[PDB]
């Protein structure tokens, strides 16, 4: 299946009456269709705008308030936005019909085959130099001795981060920095996708007060694949409160890190790897080396 | 082949009557249509008038012409092109003059009419021209 | 008896006809039937009281305007049904078709139909006035529309889905039954 997925940026909210800090992320829901025709060619036509719904998490807190009388006894708490994305993931693997009203898109697709030179040679029409390109997360059947790329997929998946003295679940927004072996940070070092370029330091979903969120948001990574050899991330889960003189003195609550090579000179092994959220010194937390010295993660 | 809607959604007019839109049925001989037209305005004598397309033609529905009504096309009743023929006959062969002009006028206009022509010329009404203005000159000059 | 003289306007092809034809004989129009205009008589109970219904599919052609303005005379009530899924036709009840009416025959009641409901929450309607740039009329749009023709109410109609329609014309029949303040 073809899936779209939508986070609002901006503020953390759409409420008059405060401001919030511009630009503060907040998940929008997801639009999903099989494509198994769509891959198979069967539908062939670039005019073909395939309107798709989207279907956001459900905010279905609007008109049922208003009529439930003679027997009032409920408190129900809030999973309607902390909804879990794995959970919405599910629905629509379960949903087949999206009643959007409206909320969606328009796309025009075909396949092309051959490899990005035949699309940008047979169907450059489509295609030009300047034409966004996506490539699969994975690897190929046919290798070309030379398939130059360096990608790495880096996948936050989900944390648990426990309330603590803050009864609502802290607002994790993660920003994640590749540095150099010195604590310095890179520029565009971390790319959020296609059709754009990296960005110096990564931002994550501020999942609204939940303990134990779930991301599965994938960015791009690419270094010198030498200097790569040198390098590591940081990382800052801070509490994005509705107040923002509060919101930007938040401090990363909690701290990260993680290196790119292991000791001996591998490159860290793929799949799953767990993290410890630090707190505490920031100073033991922000030195180019020591903080290196220290320890980063679960298994290590 | 086919014959044409048989069941057509017309308005049926008439000098001083409400159009009334019915479904007029058109296989029906056209002598009866005109009957329950008439009697629509409480009127007799269905022989004695005639609907025409209250379109431009004005041309006095027979039994002919009833396949031209088109949904929307206005049926208007009036006299029977034998009774119009007739009104502007001794109207015609007659003298007084601002009369004989109206009347003379509409000849003209009318007289295009085939089937207003069947009963003007079997009535003989252009001799009757030929008094109004070969006699009708020296009666009054 | 009783039979209400109920005139049916609207823009062209927006389901006078098809509302009609969904009250008067209980079938959808499936094609468009191009009107010019039809005077029908129905009987239903509005809130106790049998009654019956002189009622008109009258044009949402400006051409036969004139033979619907001929329906004009003698009309106790204006029902004008426009188009959710053509708010042109919300327009041109607001500019042409309530000013007309009124100005053949002002202060007879006039109800105002949102003809096509069934497709405010569904997508295809939805989409198309998207790409056309437009929204299929909102309840509160319609009601301003209401408002704005001082109409006796507006009630949203499914002719697809026969929805809407015998209790808009229950309310077209008692508008003159009990007039409104
Ligand atoms: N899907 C759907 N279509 C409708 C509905 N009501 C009307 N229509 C459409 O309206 C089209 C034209 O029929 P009408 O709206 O009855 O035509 P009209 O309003 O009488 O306008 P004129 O006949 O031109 O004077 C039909 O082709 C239908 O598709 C409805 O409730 N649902
Ligand atoms: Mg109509």
């Amino acid at each position: 299946s073809l899936v779209c997925q939508i986070v609002r940026v901006g503020h953390m909210e759409l409420k008059e009456g405060k401001k919030h800090t511009c630009g503060l992320r907040r998940p929008f829901g997801v639009a999903v269709m099989d494509i198994t025709d769509i891959i198979h060619g069967k539908v062939d036509d670039e005019e073909k705008q395939h309107f798709i719904p989207f279907q956001q998490i459900a905010m279905e807190t609007y008109i049922r308030q208003r009529q439930l009388i003679m027997s009032p006894l409920i408190t129900s708490h809030v999973i309607g936005e902390n909804e879990p994305l794995t959970s919405v993931l599910n629905k629509v693997i379960a949903a087949k019909e999206v009643n959007h009203k409206g909320q969606g898109l328009w796309v025009s697709l075909k396949l092309l085959p051959g490899d990005l030179t035949q699309v940008q040679k047979n169907f450059s029409h489509l295609v030009d130099r300047s034409t966004a390109i996506a490539r699969k997360m994975g690897f190929p059947e046919i290798i070309l001795p030379g398939d130059v790329r360096n990608d790495i997929y880096v996948t936050l998946i989900h944390g648990e981060f426990d309330k603590g003295k803050k009864k609502t679940p802290k607002n994790v927004e993660v920003t994640m920095s590749v540095h150099d072996e010195e604590g310095k940070l890179l520029e565009k070092a971390i790319h959020p996708g296609a059709g754009y370029e990296g960005i110096s330091e990564y931002k994550s979903v501020v999942y609204y007060q939940v303990k134990q969120p779930c991301w599965y948001e994938t960015v791009k990574v690419s270094i010198a694949i030498e200097e790569v050899t040198r390098c590591h991330i940081r990382f800052t889960f801070r509490h994005r409160s509705s107040q923002e003189t509060r919101d930007k003195s938040e401090r990363a609550f909690g701290v990260a890190f993680v290196k790119l090579m292991n000791p001996d000179g591998t490159t860290l092994q793929d799949g799953r790897h767990d993290l410890v959220v630090y707190k505490g010194d920031n100073k033991k937390m922000e030195d180019a080396k020591f903080y290196l010295t220290l320890p980063g993660t679960k298994m290590e | 082949m086919p014959p044409p809607a048989d069941i057509v959604k017309v308005a049926i007019e008439w000098p001083g009557a409400y159009p009334k839109l019915m479904e007029i049925d058109q296989k029906k001989p056209l002598s009866a249509i005109i009957k329950e037209v008439c009697d629509g305005w409480s009127l007799a004598n269905h022989e004695y008038f005639a609907l025409q397309h209250a379109d431009s033609s004005n041309f006095y529905i027979t039994e002919k012409n009833r396949n031209e009504i088109k949904n929307g096309t206005i049926l208007r009743l009036t006299t029977s092109p034998a009774q119009n023929a007739q009104q502007l006959h001794e109207r015609i062969q007659s003298s007084s003059m601002d009369a004989k002009l109206e009347a003379l006028k509409d000849l003209a206009s009318l007289s295009r009419d085939v089937t207003f022509a069947q009963e003007f010329i079997n009535l003989d009404g252009i001799s009757l021209l030929t008094q109004m203005v070969e006699s009708g000159t020296e009666r009054y000059q | 008896m009783q039979s209400i003289k109920c005139v049916v306007v609207g823009d062209g092809a927006v389901g006078k006809t098809c509302l009609l034809i969904c009250y008067t004989t209980n079938a959808f129009p499936k094609e468009y039937i191009p009107t010019v205009f039809d005077n029908y008589s129905a009987q239903s109970a509005v809130d106790g009281r049998t009654v019956n219904l002189n009622l008109w599919d009258t044009a949402g052609l400006e051409e036969y305007d004139r033979l619907r303005t001929l329906s004009y005379p003698q009309t106790n009530v204006f029902v004008i049904c426009f188009s959710i899924a053509s708010p042109p036709s919300y327009e041109n009840v607001r500019h042409k078709w309530h000013p007309e009416v009124c100005h053949h025959c002002p202060d007879v009641p006039i109800l105002l139909v949102g003809t096509k409901k069934d497709l405010r929450a569904q997508p295809d309607t939805l989409r198309r006035l998207k790409e056309q740039g437009q929204a299929p009329i909102t309840p509160q749009q319609g009601q301003a529309l209401a408002k704005q023709i001082h109409a006796v109410r507006y009630l949203e109609c499914s002719a697809l889905q026969q929805d809407g329609v015998k209790e808009v014309f229950a309310e077209a029949v008692r508008a003159v039954l009990n007039p409104t303040p």
